[PDB]
C-alpha cells in the first residue's frame, strides 16, 4: 500500500483502489503572531479550506456528496473521447486522460448540474 | 451504452503557485529568520516514490525561488524594524590612522545622549570601506558611507544571523514533486520522480561566487544553466567533494556601548588588543586545484576540445567582485583571485598542506539585497571568531568570446541572489492536485 | 435560461427549476499583502465560507445534505399559513412567501431537527 | 430537554437522544479592524471552521455525511473492549468510554476507510 | 395532508451590510488608491435583468456610500504612511514679494541636512494661502499654515492622484441590486430592477459644488434629495449634457529638491519662468447657462410657478466656498460666482464662444476630508499642466427664507464628501441572499 499520491503511475483501473488516501490528505501553536510566517500560514489555511469546499460544493449540487464514486444520468458523448473502455481503464493513466478531457471538463460539469436538478424536481415536488 | 462518472481523490496534478509556509525544529535565542514563529517540523516527514511516473522540471522558471527571495527579504526587514535606527550617527568624523595596516581608522565624533540638553564626544574604530571623506577637508572630517542615501538600522545584538535550516511546506491540497534522477541537470523530463509535503532543510546561507554549506552532488560534478551557449547566463556547478574553507578574524576588539538616546545605545569597536592582523581564509591547494581539473574537464564536454581558463572577476561592486559571506556576525569580503587563476589543457592533470590564503575585508555598513537605502549596521562581535564552511558549488560566468578561439575563459560571477536559492530548489516544484476526475463506464446496471 | 438570481420574479412553482444556478454561485493573486484592500478581501473570503457552512450545516443535521429538495416528517401546521396549495405554488412567488414564514422559520427549523434525530435513533441503534 | 452538552452525565443510551443539540452548536460587526481583539476573533472564526471541516471530512470519506448515526462494515474486535452490550449502553457514559478507545481510535478510523472504498469499487465501477 | 419541504438555492434576499472589496483592470506607476493591490476585474462581468421584480431603494440610507467613504480615507492614509513627514519644515519663514500678483511669496528659511552637525539656508516660493504671519515682526516673518496643529506629510512623487475607476464587488452569497428604471430619483420602489456582482467603474473624483467625470443622466435632468422641502438637505442634480470645463496652471515653475535629512528630501517650487499668470478655468457660456434654464425649469416643478435664482456660495471655508478639484497633482480652488449668477422667470429663455473664466487659487497644504490635523503637502508638478473635465452634476443648497415670496434662491453648497459617492451609488444596494427556503407540498407519495 503506497502513501499519498503514490498511485499516480498506475493504470486507471488500479488507481481507483487508493482514492481514500488522496481524499483524506486534502486538509492534512494555537495563537497567531500574524508576522511574515504567520501571514503565510493564515493564507495557506484559508486557501486549503476554500480548495476543499470548491470541490466539495460541486459534489453537493451533483448529488454525490459523501461518495467517492458516483454515476450520473449524463451519457458519454463519443465526441469528447472515442477511445474504448478496455484501453482507458487498463492501459491509460489518469494523468494522460486529464489533458484529453480538460477541453470538455467545463461542459461536462454543467451538463451534470441540470441533469440532477431536473431529476430532483421530477421525483420530488409532487405538486 | 456508457455513462459519465466522477471520481473524487484522483491522483492528478497541474503546475500552480501558492503561499508556502515555513517549517523547522523550533524550540532560546532568536534569529534574523524568525524560525521560532513558524510551524514546527514533523519528526518523521513522509516521502513517497512515484513508480512509472516521469515529470518535467524547470529550475529557471520555478516560482519557489522567486517566492523564497521575497520571504527572505521580508524577514530581514521584519527583524530590523524593532531595532534602534542609527540616525544621529550621520555626523562629521575626525579620523586618524590606528596607533597594509590602513584598513582601520580611529575616528572621534560628537554624539547625542539621554539628556536632550547635553552632548558627548566619543571615539571608535571604523573600517575604511564603511567611511567616505567629505573632500572639503583633507585627512579628516569623514562621514559614514551611504549616509547621503538612508540611515542604517543597527542590527539587534540579541538576534543571531545563524542560517538554521527551514523547510518549505505546501498547503493542504497541494504537493511538492522531487526529482530523484541521478545527475539531473535541473531541466527536462525527470525519469525518477518522488513527492513530499515539505522540502528538505534549506539553509539561507547568503554567499557570492561560492556556495557554502549547500547540498553536494550525488555522483558527478553537475553543471546547470538555462542556455550554456549564452554568455549572459550564469553557470551553476555542484561539487561532489566538499572543499573545506577555514576563515578567521584575528583582531580582538573591545566592544563599547554608548547611549545615543533614551533607552537606546550604539555598539562600536573599541581599541584592538595586541596588534593589527589581516583577516583571511585558508583552503587546501591539493584538494582545491584537484576539483578545478574535474570542473574543467566536465565543462570541456560542452565546448569540444577547447581548453578551460579561470580568471578573477572583471571588476565592479565589492559584493560581486569578492566572495562575500558571514561568520555568524561579521560580513567577510574575500578576494578569490588566488583560486580562479589557472589554465587547463585537454591532457592537463593536476598531479603536503600548501594552503591557499585569501585576503579579506570586513564591513559594518552593508546592503544585503543590492537595494538602494535600507542599509544595516552590523555590531562588532567581541573576541576572535572562526568559521569553517563547506564549499559545495560555484557561480561561473563565461566571457563573450568570438567562438573561434582554442580556449574558453570563466569568471566567478556574483549573478543574482536568487541563484543561491535556485541551487537548492532545482530539485523541487509545486503542483496543485485535482482530486475531481471524470471518466466513463458502463454503470447503472 | 436566465442567469444568476434571474428567476426571482417567477412564481414558486417555476422558480424551483433553476435552484442549481443560485446554489452554484454561493462560493463564486495567491499572495496577500494584508493592506486596506487585502484585509477587506480576506474578511469577504472568510465571511463567504462561513455563510456557506452556516446553511450547509443545517442541511447536514436535517439529513438533506447533497439534496436540492427534500421532504421531512414535520407536517405543515395550518397556523403558519393557510394559503391553498394552488395559489401558493402557481400564483405567489418566493419573495412574498419569505416574509410570511419569517415569523415561524425558527420554530420550523427546530421541529425538523428533533424529528430527524428521533427518526435516526429509532431506525438505527437497534440496541 | 437539557441544553447544550447537558447530557454529558447521562448513560450512553440516554445521551444519544440529544446528539442534535451538540451537533448544532459546532459553529455557533461586519467590518474587522484586525486589532488585538480582532486578530483573536479572526483566528477563533477560522479555527472553528477548520475544526468543523476536520470532523466533517472524516464522515465524508466514511460515507456517513449528513447522518448523525451510521453503521459500517468493520466488525467490533473484542480486543479493543470486551465489555457486554448491556452495561456499555445502559451503565457506562460516553466520557468513561472515550478514555478506553483512545488507544484504538486511530486504528478504527483507518479501518473504516478501505472498508468503504472497497465497497464503492465493488458496487460501482462495473467495468 | 401536507408535509414541510426545505429548498436550497431559493431566489430570495434581504437588506444587509458586508465588506465590499475592490476590483479593477490591473496592469506601472502606483496611485494613491492602491488599485494594483486589489482583485483584477473580469473582462465580461455578468448582469442579469430581473423580470417581474420591483424593489425599494434608498440612496440616503445606503451603507455602500458610508463604507466607501471609510475605504477612501483609509487608502489616503495608507499611501501617505511610507512618505517622508515634513516635521522640520515648521520653522520661521522670511518672505518677500515675488520679483493681483501677491498670490505667491518668495520665502527663505533654515533647514537641516543629512549631516546632523550641519544646517543649510534655502529658499522656495509658497502660495499665500499656505502661509500664516507670526505677527511678531509684522510683514516679514511667517510660518506654514496648520503648523500649530499637525506636521503635514509630503505626498510621494512616485504615486499619482489619478482617479482610475474601481469596482465594488460583494462577497459570495450576496449580490448588488441595480435599478434600471428610467429617470429614477434615487428613492422609492424601482419598477425596473437588475442584479450584478460588481458595480460599474466608480472614479473617486474628489470635487466640491460640481461633480466632475461622473455619470450622466439618461434622458432628463434628474434631481435628488431626501426631503426637497427641507432647507438643510443638499440637492443633487444630474445633467444630461456634459458641460466641458478646461482648467490650466500657466505658471512654469522649476522643481528643486533639497535633502532635509538622511535619505529624504523636500520638493518645492523654485523660480518662475517668464512672468506670473493667474490660473483659471474656461467653460462655454451658451452651453453652460443653457443647462441652468433646464435646471431651473426642472426645479420649478417642485416649487410651483415661482422663479429660480442662483447666487454664489454664502461664505466660510475655502473648500466649501470654491469649486475644489485636482488636475492630477495640483489642487485647484476656483470661484463659481460667475456661474451661479442669474435669475430665471417662468417664461425666461436662454436664447460664438464667450467662454466664462473662473479665477482659481492653488494650495499645497491641504486637508481632504475636513479632519483636524492629518494634513498633506502636495509637491509641485513641473511645467504647465492642463486638465479637461466633464461637469455632470451640481450640489445645490436652498436658502431658508419665509418661502412665501415669488422667487426662491439656490446656492452651490459643498455639503458632505459622501455626496460625491452618493451621486454614483444611488443606483445600487447590497442584499444578502437566503438560499434556504421552506414551503409545503404533498410529498411522500
Ligand atoms: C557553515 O556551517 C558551519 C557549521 O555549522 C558554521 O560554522 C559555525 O558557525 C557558528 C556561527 O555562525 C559557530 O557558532 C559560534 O561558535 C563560537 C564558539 O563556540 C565554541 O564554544 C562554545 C562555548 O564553549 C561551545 O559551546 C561550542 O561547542 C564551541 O566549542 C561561539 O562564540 C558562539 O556562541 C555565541 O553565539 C551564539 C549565537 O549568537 C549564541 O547562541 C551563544 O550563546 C554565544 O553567545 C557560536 O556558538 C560555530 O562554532 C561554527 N562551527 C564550526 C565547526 O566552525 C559556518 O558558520 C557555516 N557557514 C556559513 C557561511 O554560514
Ligand atoms: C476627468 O477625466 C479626464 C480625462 O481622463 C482627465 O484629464 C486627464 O488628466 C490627466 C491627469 O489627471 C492627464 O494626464 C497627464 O497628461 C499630460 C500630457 O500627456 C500628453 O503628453 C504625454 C507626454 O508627456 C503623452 O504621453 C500623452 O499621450 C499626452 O500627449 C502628462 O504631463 C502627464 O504625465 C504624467 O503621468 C504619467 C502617467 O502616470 C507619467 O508617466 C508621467 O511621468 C507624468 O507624471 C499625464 O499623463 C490627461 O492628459 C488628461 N486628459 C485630457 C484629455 O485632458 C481629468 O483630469 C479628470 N478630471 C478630474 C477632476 O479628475
Ligand atoms: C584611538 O584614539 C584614542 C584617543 O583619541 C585612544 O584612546 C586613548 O589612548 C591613550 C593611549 O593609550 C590612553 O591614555 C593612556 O592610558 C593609560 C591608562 O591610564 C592609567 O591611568 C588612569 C588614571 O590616570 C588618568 O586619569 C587621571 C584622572 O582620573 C589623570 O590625572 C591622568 O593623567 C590620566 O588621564 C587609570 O584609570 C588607568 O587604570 C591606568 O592606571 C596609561 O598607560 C597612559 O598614561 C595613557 O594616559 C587614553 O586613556 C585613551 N583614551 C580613551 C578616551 O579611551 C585609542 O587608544 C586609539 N585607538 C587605537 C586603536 O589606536
Ligand atoms: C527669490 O529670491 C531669491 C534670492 O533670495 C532669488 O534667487 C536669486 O536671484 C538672483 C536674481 O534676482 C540671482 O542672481 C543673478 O544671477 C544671474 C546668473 O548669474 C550667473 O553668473 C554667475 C557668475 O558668477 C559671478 O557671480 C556670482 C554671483 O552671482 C559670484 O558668486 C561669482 O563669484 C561671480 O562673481 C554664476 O554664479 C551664476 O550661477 C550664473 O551663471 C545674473 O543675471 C545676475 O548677475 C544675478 O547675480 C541669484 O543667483 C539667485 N540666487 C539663488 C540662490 O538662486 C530668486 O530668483 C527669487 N525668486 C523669485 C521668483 O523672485
Ligand atoms: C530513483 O532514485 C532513488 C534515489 O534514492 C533510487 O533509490 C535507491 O534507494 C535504495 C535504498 O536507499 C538504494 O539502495 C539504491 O541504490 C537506490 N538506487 C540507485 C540506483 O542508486 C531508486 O532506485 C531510483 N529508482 C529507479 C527506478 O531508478
Ligand atoms: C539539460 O539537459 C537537457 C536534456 O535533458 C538539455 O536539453 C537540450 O537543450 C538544448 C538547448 O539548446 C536543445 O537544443 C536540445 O535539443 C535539448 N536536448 C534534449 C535531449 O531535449 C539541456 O540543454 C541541458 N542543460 C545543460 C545546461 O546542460
Ligand atoms: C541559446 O543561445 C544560443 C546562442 O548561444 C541561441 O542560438 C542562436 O544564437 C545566435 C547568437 O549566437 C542567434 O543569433 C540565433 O538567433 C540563435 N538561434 C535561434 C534559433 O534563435 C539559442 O537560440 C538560445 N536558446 C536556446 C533555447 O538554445
Ligand atoms: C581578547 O582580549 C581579551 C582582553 O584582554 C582577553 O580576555 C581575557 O579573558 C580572561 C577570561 O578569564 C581574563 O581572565 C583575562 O584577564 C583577559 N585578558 C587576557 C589578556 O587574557 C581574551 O582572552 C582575548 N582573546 C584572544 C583570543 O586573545
Ligand atoms: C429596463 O431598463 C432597461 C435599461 O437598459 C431597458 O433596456 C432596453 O434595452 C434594449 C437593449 O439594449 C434597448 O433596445 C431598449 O430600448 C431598452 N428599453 C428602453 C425602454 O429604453 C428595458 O427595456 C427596461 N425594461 C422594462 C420592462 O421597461
Ligand atoms: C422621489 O420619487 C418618489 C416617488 O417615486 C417620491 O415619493 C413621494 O413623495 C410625495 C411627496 O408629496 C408623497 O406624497 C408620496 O407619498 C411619495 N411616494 C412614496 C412611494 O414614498 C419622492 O418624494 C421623490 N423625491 C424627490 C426628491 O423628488
Ligand atoms: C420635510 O421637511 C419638512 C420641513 O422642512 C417637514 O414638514 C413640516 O415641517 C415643519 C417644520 O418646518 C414641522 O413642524 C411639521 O411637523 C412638518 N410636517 C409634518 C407632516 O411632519 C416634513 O415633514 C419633512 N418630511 C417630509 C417627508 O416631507
Ligand atoms: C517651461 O520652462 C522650461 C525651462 O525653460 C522650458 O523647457 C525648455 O524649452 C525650450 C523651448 O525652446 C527648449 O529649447 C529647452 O531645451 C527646454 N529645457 C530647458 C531646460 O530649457 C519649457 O518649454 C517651458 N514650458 C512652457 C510651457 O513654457
Ligand atoms: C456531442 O458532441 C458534439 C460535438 O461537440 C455535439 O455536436 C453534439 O451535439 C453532442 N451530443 C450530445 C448528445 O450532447
Ligand atoms: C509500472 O510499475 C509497476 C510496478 O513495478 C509494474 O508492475 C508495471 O508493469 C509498470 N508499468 C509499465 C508500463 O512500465
Ligand atoms: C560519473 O562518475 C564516474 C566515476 O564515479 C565516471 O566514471 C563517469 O564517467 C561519470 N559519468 C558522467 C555521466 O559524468
Ligand atoms: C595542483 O596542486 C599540486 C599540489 O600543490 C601541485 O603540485 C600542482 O602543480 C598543482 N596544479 C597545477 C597545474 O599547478
Ligand atoms: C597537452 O596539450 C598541451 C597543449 O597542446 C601541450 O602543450 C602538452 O605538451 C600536451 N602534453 C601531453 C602530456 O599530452
Ligand atoms: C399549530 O400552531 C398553533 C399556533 O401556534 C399551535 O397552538 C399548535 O399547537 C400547533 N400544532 C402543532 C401540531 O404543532
Ligand atoms: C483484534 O485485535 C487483536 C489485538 O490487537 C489483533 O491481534 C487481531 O488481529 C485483531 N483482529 C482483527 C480481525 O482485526
Ligand atoms: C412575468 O413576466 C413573464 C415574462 O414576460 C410573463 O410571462 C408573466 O405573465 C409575468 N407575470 C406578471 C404577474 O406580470
Ligand atoms: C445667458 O443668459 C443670458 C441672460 O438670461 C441670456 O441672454 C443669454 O442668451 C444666455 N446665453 C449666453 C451665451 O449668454
Ligand atoms: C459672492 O458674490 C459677491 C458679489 O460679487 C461677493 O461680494 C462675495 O464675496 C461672493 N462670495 C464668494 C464666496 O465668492
Ligand atoms: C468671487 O467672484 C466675485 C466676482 O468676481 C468676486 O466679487 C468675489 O470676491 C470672488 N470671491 C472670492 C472668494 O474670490
Ligand atoms: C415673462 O413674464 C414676466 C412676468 O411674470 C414678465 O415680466 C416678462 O416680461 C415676461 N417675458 C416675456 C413676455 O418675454
Amino acid at each position: 500500500r503506497r502513501g499519498f499520491l503514490g498511485a499516480a503511475g498506475s493504470t486507471m483501473g488500479a488507481a481507483s483502489i487508493t482514492l481514500t488516501v488522496q481524499a483524506r490528505q486534502l486538509l492534512s501553536q494555537h495563537l497567531l503572531k500574524l508576522g511574515v510566517w504567520g501571514i503565510k500560514q493564515l493564507q495557506a489555511r484559508v486557501l486549503a479550506v476554500e480548495r476543499y469546499l470548491r470541490d466539495q460544493q460541486l459534489l453537493g449540487i451533483w448529488g454525490c456528496s459523501g461518495k467517492l464514486i458516483c454515476c450520473t444520468n449524463v451519457p458519454w458523448n463519443s465526441s469528447w473521447s472515442n477511445k474504448s473502455l478496455d484501453e482507458i481503464w487498463n492501459n491509460m493513466t489518469w494523468l494522460q486522460w486529464d489533458k484529453e478531457i480538460g477541453n470538455y471538463t467545463q461542459l461536462i460539469y454543467r451538463l451534470i448540474e441540470e441533469s440532477q436538478n431536473q431529476q430532483e424536481k421530477n421525483e420530488k415536488e409532487l405538486l | 451504452n456508457l455513462w459519465v462518472t466522477v471520481y473524487y481523490g484522483v491522483p492528478v496534478w497541474r503546475d500552480a503557485e501558492t503561499t508556502l509556509f515555513c517549517a523547522s525544529d523550533a524550540k532560546e535565542k532568536h534569529n534574523v529568520w524568525a524560525t521560532h514563529a513558524c510551524v514546527p517540523t514533523d519528526p518523521n516527514p513522509q516521502e513517497i516514490h512515484l513508480d512509472n511516473v516521469t515529470e518535467k522540471f524547470n529550475m529557471w522558471k520555478n516560482n519557489m525561488v522567486e517566492q523564497m527571495h521575497t520571504d527572505i527579504i521580508s524577514l530581514w526587514d521584519q527583524s530590523l524594524k524593532p531595532c534602534v535606527k542609527l540616525t544621529p550617527l550621520c555626523v562629521t568624523l575626525h579620523c586618524t590612522n590606528v596607533t597594509d595596516r590602513e584598513e582601520l581608522k580611529n575616528c572621534s565624533f560628537n554624539m547625542t545622549t539621554e539628556l536632550r540638553d547635553k552632548r558627548q564626544k566619543v571615539y571608535s574604530l571604523f573600517y575604511r570601506l564603511d567611511i567616505v571623506p567629505i573632500n572639503e577637508s583633507q585627512g579628516s572630517e569623514y562621514r559614514l558611507i551611504n549616509c547621503n542615501t538612508s540611515a542604517c538600522t543597527q542590527a539587534c545584538p540579541k538576534v543571531s544571523f545563524e542560517p538554521i535550516p527551514i523547510h518549505y511546506c505546501a498547503p493542504a491540497g497541494f504537493a511538492i514533486l522531487k526529482c530523484k534522477d541521478e545527475g539531473f541537470n535541473g531541466t527536462g523530463l525527470c525519469k525518477n520522480v518522488s513527492t513530499v509535503q515539505c522540502t528538505h532543510g534549506i539553509k539561507p546561507v547568503v554567499s557570492t561566487q561560492l556556495l557554502l554549506n549547500g547540498s553536494l552532488a550525488e555522483k558527478n560534478i553537475t553543471i546547470r544553466s538555462e542556455n550554456i551557449t549564452n554568455n549572459a547566463k550564469i553557470i551553476i556547478v555542484q561539487l561532489v567533494q566538499p572543499v573545506t574553507i577555514k576563515c578567521i578574524r584575528p583582531n580582538n576588539y573591545t566592544r563599547k556601548s554608548i547611549r545615543i538616546g533614551p533607552g537606546q545605545a550604539f555598539y562600536a569597536m573599541g581599541d584592538i588588543i595586541g596588534d593589527i592582523r589581516q583577516a583571511h581564509c585558508n583552503v587546501s591547494r591539493s584538494r582545491w586545484n584537484k576539483t578545478l581539473q574535474e570542473v574543467a574537464e566536465k565543462l570541456r564536454t560542452y565546448f569540444g576540445n577547447k581548453t578551460i581558463i579561470f580568471a578573477n572577476s572583471s571588476g565592479g561592486d565589492l559584493e560581486i567582485t569578492t566572495h562575500s559571506f558571514n561568520c555568524g556576525g561579521e560580513f567577510f569580503y574575500c578576494n578569490t583571485s588566488g583560486l580562479f587563476n589557472s589554465t587547463w589543457y585537454v591532457n592537463s592533470t593536476w598531479n603536503s598542506n600548501d594552503t591557499i590564503t585569501l585576503p579579506c575585508r570586513i564591513k559594518q555598513i552593508i546592503n544585503m539585497w543590492q537595494r538602494a537605502g535600507q542599509c544595516m549596521y552590523a555590531p562588532p562581535i567581541p573576541g576572535v571568531i572562526k568559521c569553517e564552511s563547506n564549499i559545495t558549488g560555484l557561480l561561473l560566468t563565461r566571457d563573450g568570446g568570438k567562438d573561434n578561439n582554442v580556449n574558453e575563459t570563466f569568471r566567478p560571477g556574483g549573478g543574482d541572489m536568487r541563484d543561491n536559492w535556485r541551487s537548492e530548489l532545482y530539485k523541487y516544484k509545486v503542483v496543485e492536485i485535482e482530486p475531481l476526475g471524470v471518466a466513463p463506464t458502463r454503470c447503472k446496471r
